[PDB]
């Protein structure tokens, strides 16, 4: 929601660091929790307790992608002292993709989300560095 | 926001007519008869300003004319008077259609001793004029003015300025 | 598309039913009829953006009359304060029938 | 709330009285259908037609008389619809 | 804020949910359904008394006609399906898949 | 985009638009709308197993006729639209003289910019 | 199924759109939409089998819950500022209702469950009906209040619209639920406009409908619901299966064809604001919805699959079929690429 | 036995919707909702409320439930409660009287909202002379005034009914 990413973009990166992770399991979390609503609201895994399983596994998984995506951010925002260049978060989005293919446990899946999650990243970093309005003026 | 400004209680003291609803409904059209001249004022005054704590002085106008009315039917004829609202009392919902000999009596009594033409159905209607002292107010609702006006476009117009002015399609 | 036949053909079909302060059937008032005389009369012919940001105060007037939401917040405050003071013991209130 | 006096009073006599009577001891049809629906219909009709009393004094009569013939006028065709429709039959 | 909206417009949301989550069953379904008709009844009748707005009164009584004849013809439905089939559950329409 | 003065009828055409020039007759616009009206015809006479370019003469010239009457009332409507479009443009250009200000046409005898030589 | 009786049900659908359309107060809004439910009841169900039976089943409990929240939406309204004017709400829950009701009404992504499924067991007059009608009348609604609507609401569910209306549709080989998805994209592609110029939102709505037109009466020639029977009617005739052609590739929006004027029009002015990722995402999803009906043009008019015999016993009897307005639509849906000025058509 | 009679009824009234919306039997869900439509008229005929409120407890507990037992009943019965109606029915109740403990010992109540939290008594109005019955007037509309609307009313009352034939096999 909007209230949380405003916390992960309220930090300067910078380094104000493990706030940045901690925002990012938030992140996680609720998308997580998203998904596991969807997915069991459409399937109905028969039983409950394997709907548990399947809500846990996603949660975990997406929440697991946020807080590595947080601390590789982090990591690589301390080492190369440079808080402008969108690479840093191209390592993040590889970062987050390559614990995404060791969750699914497929390489080739791992491979693909680190080259998407790496770009995307890296759009987002410079749509909020050179300012991109997304979604609205609403105005002319 | 500014605060409410209201009539204390060393004007808010008339002596109020203290009968109760059966003889004061029993007592309508000699009322509108003999009084209700003035009462018009204070109606417009109403209805023209919305605001009571402004026609309070006119309120006390109409209550002393029904004060002075009341003592003039108390002082002259008749008695029987109290007959007529004490049979139109436990009537139920007070038709005038059920004790109507008491109010023939009533009506020789009045015409014998005080005239007090009743009015015909339906004269009690029949929107009246009055003349006034205070002047008839402008903006009563206590609002601003008006913000703006909007810019009317007119005149004739030309053909326009090279077509469509879109990527191509000139003219 | 907002056609208007309604308006073209001159019957007032939509018109009475739409808004207060129109001619009820018997020729009364309703409850907040000025405050909306005066919005309207504001907001005539205005395009609704600077009747927003020009309107705006009988518009909060009118909406204070409708569900009376700050009136009913003093009464409260009101009634909470006197709960905590005779709570604390002071004046057993005689404004009720007396003085 | 004088009315709800009554009925609860009456509520808990007929209780008292229940209670001591009984702790006391010492397929389907489509032409069954249709009725209930065609019930409903008319019966809203009704709620449509029924406060006309209330309506009797105005000052534009004829069209008070207008629109409520047209509204039984509406009421007869439907009825007369189905009649000649063969529907409402056994 | 006249304290009573609060809770017609929580059983507003209370029929609305048992609308929408239902098992096995449509007359349930529909019922609610009328149920939530009710509850937009009086909530739109109690502001119109509360605001003397005597000239749309016509607001209840016709939301109340026109829905009522939506759950006529959603009868008709259930018993055309209870017709087509034994029962009327929420199974057995498994058929014409997404 | 909305009234702009709503009295506005649904009125498909104001009395405002006959000061504007109607259009021409053989305009290349009406006459794209004669071809796609023979074109409609040819193509009428092809749905049906009737032989092309025969037997459909009359709908041929109907064709052509309601094509080319329907597009001449539109492209009166179009020319209207973009006159009253330009009519209000420019009211309020000159309604408004302080948004608007005259640019100083710095001629390039001083104007600096940079030149990042291809090399 | 009498003909009075199918032209006054017809006639009712007429004038509930119209009743749409043409009030300034909201219980005529509300009655125009369920009018319009009532009367679109039994344009379905003109067969008797189960399967029209349980397709106007979900349409009336989808279409019935949808104008409930309708009804809640205007009740808000009345709550807060109280007159019964078509107009600017006072409330963002109350719009927000409200356009989730008419999301519910016309289609978006989290609400497309009954789209395919009730075009799919029902004939295909009664999905042209539906599809044109139910998807004009609540536009003119949105036209009405979209001075007053939360833009996350109309973006989202527009650009889920037209993603999961691309995604379904590559899966599919019947036609009505290709042609629903299609349904769903171009919903998509008019709300998205929605809060900039809704004068490309009522072009959009005029193309998508002579558009739907050409292809269900393409599909009403000769009746056919799998691609082998589109093979079998290229066997039978030959201009069917250029027409299909080209009413497939303007479908997809491909620039000489007068299916790229709907999105490049909106591409325009949607970049004259500042939103460039957003008509770059959109295109490249009008890119994903092109390719099932490329494989319906591979499966009927550019290779031939083999055909079944008694085609010669066919071959002696022509399409004798009345059309409903085949070749003026096709050519006005397929040939209008220069008349791009004939937007200024609609202020 | 006090002055909350309106809130009293609120609850009571929210008592039955989530009494049947916990997904019972259709003829428990039935008699659920003949309970809530008493309470909502006793509701609506505390705000007075005269005409109208009685009005539809004809059409909704005197003309729909009776076809709802009706094809209720004649379909299917099901004859066996379950655990799942009641933790529901649990979980309906807790919300319920979680909401009125947080009226009760609190100031407001925030869904996206501010309710103020006493039984209203207040807001309402400062006993008007009617003579009229405003309500009763207000529906003594639809005639003089109601021209488009009762016909189109009645137009899509008699296309209900053609619609109700064909659906149950026209003609
Ligand atoms: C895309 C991201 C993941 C890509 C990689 C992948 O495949 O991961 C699979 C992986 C699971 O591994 P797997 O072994 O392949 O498991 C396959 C499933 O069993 C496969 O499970 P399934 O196929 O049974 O999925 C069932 C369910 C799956 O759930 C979904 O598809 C829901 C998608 C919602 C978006 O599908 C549905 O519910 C389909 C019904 C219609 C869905 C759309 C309805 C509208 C969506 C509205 C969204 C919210 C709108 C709010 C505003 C209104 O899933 C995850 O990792 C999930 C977490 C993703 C975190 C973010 C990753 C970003 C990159
Ligand atoms: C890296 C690497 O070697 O990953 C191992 C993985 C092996 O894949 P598998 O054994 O199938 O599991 O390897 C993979 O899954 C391969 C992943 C894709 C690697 C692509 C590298 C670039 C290829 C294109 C180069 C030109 C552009
Ligand atoms: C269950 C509730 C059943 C209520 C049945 C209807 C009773 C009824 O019509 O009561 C009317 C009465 C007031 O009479 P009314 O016609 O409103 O005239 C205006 C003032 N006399 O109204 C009253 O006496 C008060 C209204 C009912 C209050 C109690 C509700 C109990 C639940």
């Amino acid at each position: 929601a909007k209230t949380l990413l405003h916390q992960y973009w309220d930090i300067p990166e910078g380094t104000e660091c493990h706030r940045k992770t901690y925002a990012a399991t938030s992140i996680g979390g609720a998308s997580g929790l998203v998904v596991s609503a969807y997915s069991v609201a459409l399937k109905t895994p028969t039983s409950f307790l394997e709907g548990v399983a399947r809500t846990g596994r996603y949660t975990f998984t997406a929440a697991a992608i946020g807080a590595i995506f947080g601390l590789t951010s982090c990591i690589s925002a301390q080492v190369r002292e440079k808080p402008d260049d969108p690479l840093n978060y191209l390592i993040g989005g590889c970062a987050g993709g390559l614990t995404l293919g060791a969750r699914t446990r497929s390489y080739g899946i791992g491979a693909a989300a680190c080259a998407y999650m790496g770009l995307t990243a890296a759009l987002v970093k410079m749509g909020q560095l050179e300012g991109w309005k997304v979604f609205a003026e609403p105005k002319v | 926001p500014g605060i409410v400004e209201l009539p204390s209680l060393e004007d808010l003291k008339v002596q109020e007519v203290k009968v109760s609803s059966s003889v004061l409904k029993a007592a309508a059209h000699h009322y509108g008869a003999q009084c209700d001249k003035p009462n018009k004022e204070f109606m417009l005054c109403r209805w023209e300003e919305k605001d009571p704590r402004r026609c309070l002085e006119e309120g006390k106008l109409v209550n002393q004319c029904a004060l002075e009315f009341f003592r003039q039917i108390k002082r002259h004829c008749a008695e029987p008077f109290t007959e007529y609202w004490t049979c139109i009392d436990y009537s139920g919902l007070q038709l005038f259609r059920r004790c109507r000999k008491e109010q023939a009596q009533f009506d020789k009594c009045v015409l014998d001793k005080l005239g007090w033409v009743r009015p015909d159905l339906g004269e009690l209607s029949k929107v009246t004029k009055v003349k006034t002292d205070r002047p008839l107010p402008e903006n009563p609702y206590h609002s601003r003015a008006r913000p703006e006006p909007n810019p009317e476009v007119e005149g004739d117009l030309k053909p326009a300025r090279h077509g469509s002015r879109l990527f191509f399609w000139t003219m | 598309p907002f056609f208007d036949v309604q308006k073209k053909l001159g019957v007032d079909l939509d018109h009475w039913m739409t808004i207060q302060s129109a001619e009820q059937p018997h020729r009364i008032p309703a409850r907040c009829h000025a405050f909306e005389k005066e919005w309207i009369e504001c907001a005539h012919g205005i395009g609704s953006i600077r009747a927003e940001k020009e309107c705006k105060i009988e518009f909060e007037d009118f909406r204070e009359c409708l569900l009376r939401q700050k009136t009913m917040k003093r009464l409260n405050a009101i009634k909470r304060q006197r709960d905590k003071l005779i709570k604390e013991g002071k004046y057993t209130p005689p404004p009720h029938h007396s003085g | 709330m004088n009315l709800m006096i009554t009925l609860l009073t009456n509520f808990t006599l007929a209780t008292l009285l229940v209670t001591i009577a009984f702790w006391l001891p010492q397929p389907f049809s489509m032409k069954f259908f249709l009725v209930a629906i065609t019930f409903l219909l008319f019966d809203l009709e009704i709620a449509l037609l029924l406060p006309l009393p209330w309506a009797s004094q105005t000052t534009n009569l004829n069209t008070m008389l207008t629109m409520a013939l047209l509204l039984i006028f509406l009421l007869a065709v439907s009825l007369a619809y189905e009649w000649t429709q063969k529907g409402l039959e056994w | 804020m006249s304290l009573v909206y609060m809770n017609i417009m929580m059983a507003f949301t209370v029929s609305l949910t048992g609308l929408l989550m239902y098992r096995s069953h449509l007359m349930s379904s529909l019922l609610c359904l009328e149920g939530m008709m009710l509850s937009l009844f009086i909530l739109a009748t109690l502001m119109i008394l509360n605001s003397h707005f005597t000239l749309a009164s016509m607001m209840p009584i016709i939301l109340l006609v026109f829905a009522a004849c939506e759950a006529a013809l959603g009868l008709s439905l259930l018993v055309m399906v209870s017709n087509t089939y034994g029962t009327d559950y929420v199974q057995n329409l498994n058929l014409l898949q997404c | 985009m909305t009234g702009r003065q709503a009295r506005a009828p649904l009125q498909f055409l104001p009395d405002e638009a006959r000061s504007l020039p109607p259009p021409k007759l053989t305009d290349p616009r009406l006459a794209y709308i004669g071809f796609l009206g023979y074109c409609s015809g040819l193509i009428d006479n092809a749905i049906r197993r009737r032989p092309v370019l025969s037997a459909g003469l009359h709908r041929q010239f109907l064709y052509i006729t309601s094509f080319v009457f329907v597009g001449y009332y539109l492209l009166k409507r179009q020319d209207y639209m973009y006159a009253v479009r330009d009519h209000d443009m420019f009211s309020y250009i000159k309604s408004h003289p302080e948004d608007f200000p005259e640019k100083d046409k710095k001629t390039y005898r001083e104007v600096f910019e940079e030149f990042h030589p291809v090399r | 199924m009498n003909p009075i009786i199918l032209i006054i049900i017809l006639m009712t659908v007429m004038l509930g759109t119209i009743i749409v359309m043409i009030s300034t107060h909201w219980l005529l809004i509300w009655i125009g939409f369920e009018m319009n439910m009532l009367a679109i009841i039994p344009i379905m169900m003109k067969k008797h089998n189960p399967r029209a039976t349980e397709a106007s089943t979900k349409y009336f409990l989808t279409q019935s819950t949808a104008s409930m929240l309708l009804m809640m939406a205007i009740i808000i309204n009345l709550m807060f500022s109280g007159q019964w004017t078509v107009m600017k709400l006072f409330n963002p829950m109350a719009s927000m209702l409200m356009t989730m009701a008419l999301a519910m009404k016309l289609g978006m992504a989290p609400f497309h469950f009954w789209v395919p499924e009730v075009t799919q067991g029902i004939p295909l007059s009664s999905g042209l009906i539906l599809l044109t009608w139910q998807k004009l009348a609540p536009m003119s609604v949105l036209y009405q209040i979209l001075p007053s609507i939360n833009l996350d609401l109309i973006l989202t569910l527009s650009i889920l619209s037209i993603t999961i209306g691309g995604w379904g549709g590559l899966n599919q080989t019947q036609l009505r639920k290709i042609m629903a998805y299609s349904s769903i994209a171009h919903m998509g592609w008019m709300t998205a406009v929605l809060l900039y110029n809704p004068t490309m939102t009522l072009l959009n709505l005029i193309i998508y409908i002579i558009m739907t037109s050409t292809m269900f009466t393409l599909f009403m020639a000769n009746s056919t619901t799998t691609t082998l029977s589109l093979s079998h009617t290229w066997n039978k005739a030959p201009i069917m299966t250029i027409l299909v052609l080209i009413t497939l590739l303007s479908m997809g929006g491909l620039p000489p064809l007068s299916g790229f004027m709907p999105k490049w029009m909106i591409i325009q002015e949607m970049t004259k604001n500042d939103s460039i990722i957003l008509p770059t995402l959109m295109a490249i999803t009008a890119l994903l919805n092109l390719y099932f009906y490329m494989r319906l043009t591979y499966s009927t008019a550019l290779t031939m699959f083999p055909s079944t015999n008694n085609m010669k016993m066919k071959w002696q009897f022509p399409t004798t079929k009345r059309m409903t307005l085949l070749p003026t639509m096709t050519v006005l849906s397929t040939m209008l690429l220069p008349l791009t000025p004939i937007l200024s058509i609609l202020e | 036995m006090m002055t909350y009679i309106v809130f009293i009824l609120s609850i009571i009234f929210v008592m039955g919707f989530v009494g049947f919306s916990s997904k019972p039997s259709p003829i428990y869900g039935g008699l659920g909702l003949i309970v809530s439509g008493g309470v909502g008229c006793g509701i609506v005929l505390n705000f007075g409320g005269s005409f109208l409120g009685l009005m539809v407890f004809l059409i909704y507990l005197g003309g729909m439930m009776v076809v709802f037992g009706y094809t209720t009943a004649m379909a299917t019965e099901q004859y066996p409660s379950n655990k799942v109606v009641l933790g529901t029915f649990i979980t309906g109740l807790l919300m319920e009287f979680l909401m009125v403990y947080y009226v009760l010992k609190d100031k407001e109540v925030e869904i996206v909202f501010k309710f103020n939290g006493m039984g209203d008594w207040v807001i309402y109005d400062t006993g008007d002379s009617g003579f009229f019955s405003e309500e009763a007037m207000g529906i003594a509309a639809l005639y003089s005034y109601g021209t488009w609307l009762v016909i189109v009313t009645g137009w899509s009352l008699l296309i209900g009914v053609v619609v109700i034939m064909e659906i149950t096999r026209g003609n």
